[PDB]
């Protein structure tokens, strides 16, 4: 149970290998 | 959300002895639990994480243990610099987390010291100015835990007093405390019997120091 | 070596907006995937997280503060800032910034290292200085050992010094910490325990000094009689 909703957005640079993180992830320079 | 409690509020530890501090979580947090130390006047410093891993730079007398709900920090061979406040923190639901209420480690006195208790009416000067401060003193007690109950003509006062505590005396390990019943001059001069009642380990029965307004 | 340094106002008026800044040195806020967090601690109060931010601008913040809170990040100065608006009495605290670890592979959430912090006092009395009144706490007419003192009420800002008999009397003196009243003014007590036998022989003066207002008082505390 993780709460990615709490962010304004999630940087892909921290998703590590979490598959759900990569679904909503946002790529940055 | 997951609530972390801690136990006890004040842990008295003689130097060289071993401190066992508790932290209990409302649900299961696995091993996702950190411990912090906060020496007075400084920021927190991380001690443990993942419930048992001692951070680099941390003396090995600090050791953390537990899993699921019940956790423990142990200070084996307590040093003086280790008198501080200790917080735990759970972090199960990423990126959510909760801090514990905190446990304080203080010096352990050989003997129990009852408060010496005194009540001070308002000065006449201050009264001229429209304010009235009733002050109640708890002098040189140990252990830290103590209760002060204010009573204006046998009515329990609640929410109209403030309290202040000295730091633990580095000689005799005692504390001292002031509680100030702030009260307007018109309010003050309506009532007669002002009392503060102190409960403490070293007192066999609650002790009440009082005065009657106007008399000596 | 990594160091965090909070800067900000010392005092702030209620309803106004508090602005703080964390300056990261000996490292780069863009070095690694860390979050940087503001955390405040009211005196005699636990730890209260305000918000965290990552160099991407990504941020999560305390629900009960978001509507007054703003957190920014300046990678060109290696700084993180926050803003609380409509600040209240409940905003008086030490404000910390600390490096945070928000890792998903091994789930990891914690704070290391923390900065020194920067105390923020909130008072209507800000931008002014007031001296204390000094009232006496006179020894109970029913005094073995006896207690007497000075009530140092209604001054702003900290600090006050209090001595007794110009520093000659020290045995048994408790100068309590100052409490910040609802008025916006500080107040404290200084007391001393003495033997009752000396109450009519020895005389007692507390010496108060509130240097921020060139206020010096000497109050003779004597039994009511």
């Amino acid at each position: 149970d993780f709460h990615f909703e709490v962010f304004n957005f999630v940087p892909c640079s921290i998703c590590s290998n979490n598959p759900t993180c990569w679904a909503i992830c946002k790529r940055i320079p | 959300e997951i609530v972390v409690t801690q136990s006890p509020v004040t842990l008295s530890v003689s130097p060289g002895e071993s401190a066992a501090l508790s932290c209990r979580a409302s649900r299961s947090v696995g091993s996702r639990l950190a411990w912090y130390q906060q020496k007075p006047g400084q920021p927190p410093r991380l001690l443990i994480f993942a419930a048992s891993t001692r951070e680099s730079g941390i003396p090995a007398r600090f050791s953390g243990s537990g899993s699921g709900t019940d956790f423990t920090l142990i200070i084996s061979g307590l040093q003086s610099e280790d008198y501080a406040v200790y917080y735990c923190q759970q972090y199960k639901e990423w990126p959510l987390f909760t801090f514990g209420p905190g446990t304080t480690v203080d010096s352990k006195r050989r003997t129990v010291a009852a408060p010496s208790v005194f009540i001070f009416p308002p000065s006449d000067e201050q009264l001229k100015s429209g304010t009235a401060s009733v002050v109640c003193l708890l002098n040189n007690f140990y252990p830290r835990e103590a209760k002060v109950q204010w009573k204006v003509d046998n009515a329990l006062q609640s929410g109209n007093s403030q309290e202040s505590v000295t730091e633990q005396d580095s000689k005799d390990s005692t504390y001292s405390l002031s509680s100030t019943l702030t009260l307007s001059k018109a309010d003050y001069e309506k009532h007669k019997v002002y009392a503060c009642e102190v409960t403490h380990q070293g007192l066999s029965s609650p002790v009440t120091k009082s005065f009657n307004r106007g008399e000596c | 070596q990594l160091q965090l340094q909070e800067s900000g106002p010392g005092l702030v008026k209620p309803s106004e907006t508090l602005s703080l800044t964390c300056t990261v040195s000996g490292d780069s806020i863009t070095s690694g995937q860390y979050y940087w967090a503001w955390i405040r601690q009211a005196p005699g109060k636990g730890l209260e997280w305000i918000g965290s931010i990552h160099y991407s601008g990504s941020t999560y913040q305390n629900p009960s503060l978001k509507s007054r809170l703003t957190i920014s990040v300046d990678t060109s100065r290696d700084q993180i800032s926050m803003k609380l608006s409509s600040v209240t009495v409940a905003e008086s605290a030490v404000y910390y910034c600390a490096k945070q670890q928000l890792s998903l592979s091994p789930v990891e959430n914690w704070f290391d290292p923390w900065g020194q912090g920067t105390l923020v006092t909130v008072s209507s009395a800000s931008a002014s200085t007031k001296g204390p009144s000094v009232f006496p706490l006179a020894p109970s007419s029913k005094s073995g050992t006896a207690a007497l003192g000075c009530l140092v009420k209604d001054y702003f800002p900290e600090p006050v010094t209090v001595s007794w008999n110009s520093g000659a009397l020290t045995s048994g003196v408790h100068t309590f910490p100052a409490v910040l009243q609802s008025s916006g003014l500080y107040s404290l007590s200084s007391v001393v325990t003495v033997p009752s036998s000396s109450l009519g022989t020895q005389t007692y003066i507390c010496n108060v000094n509130h240097k921020p207002s060139n206020t010096k008082v000497d109050k003779k505390v004597e039994p009511k009689s």
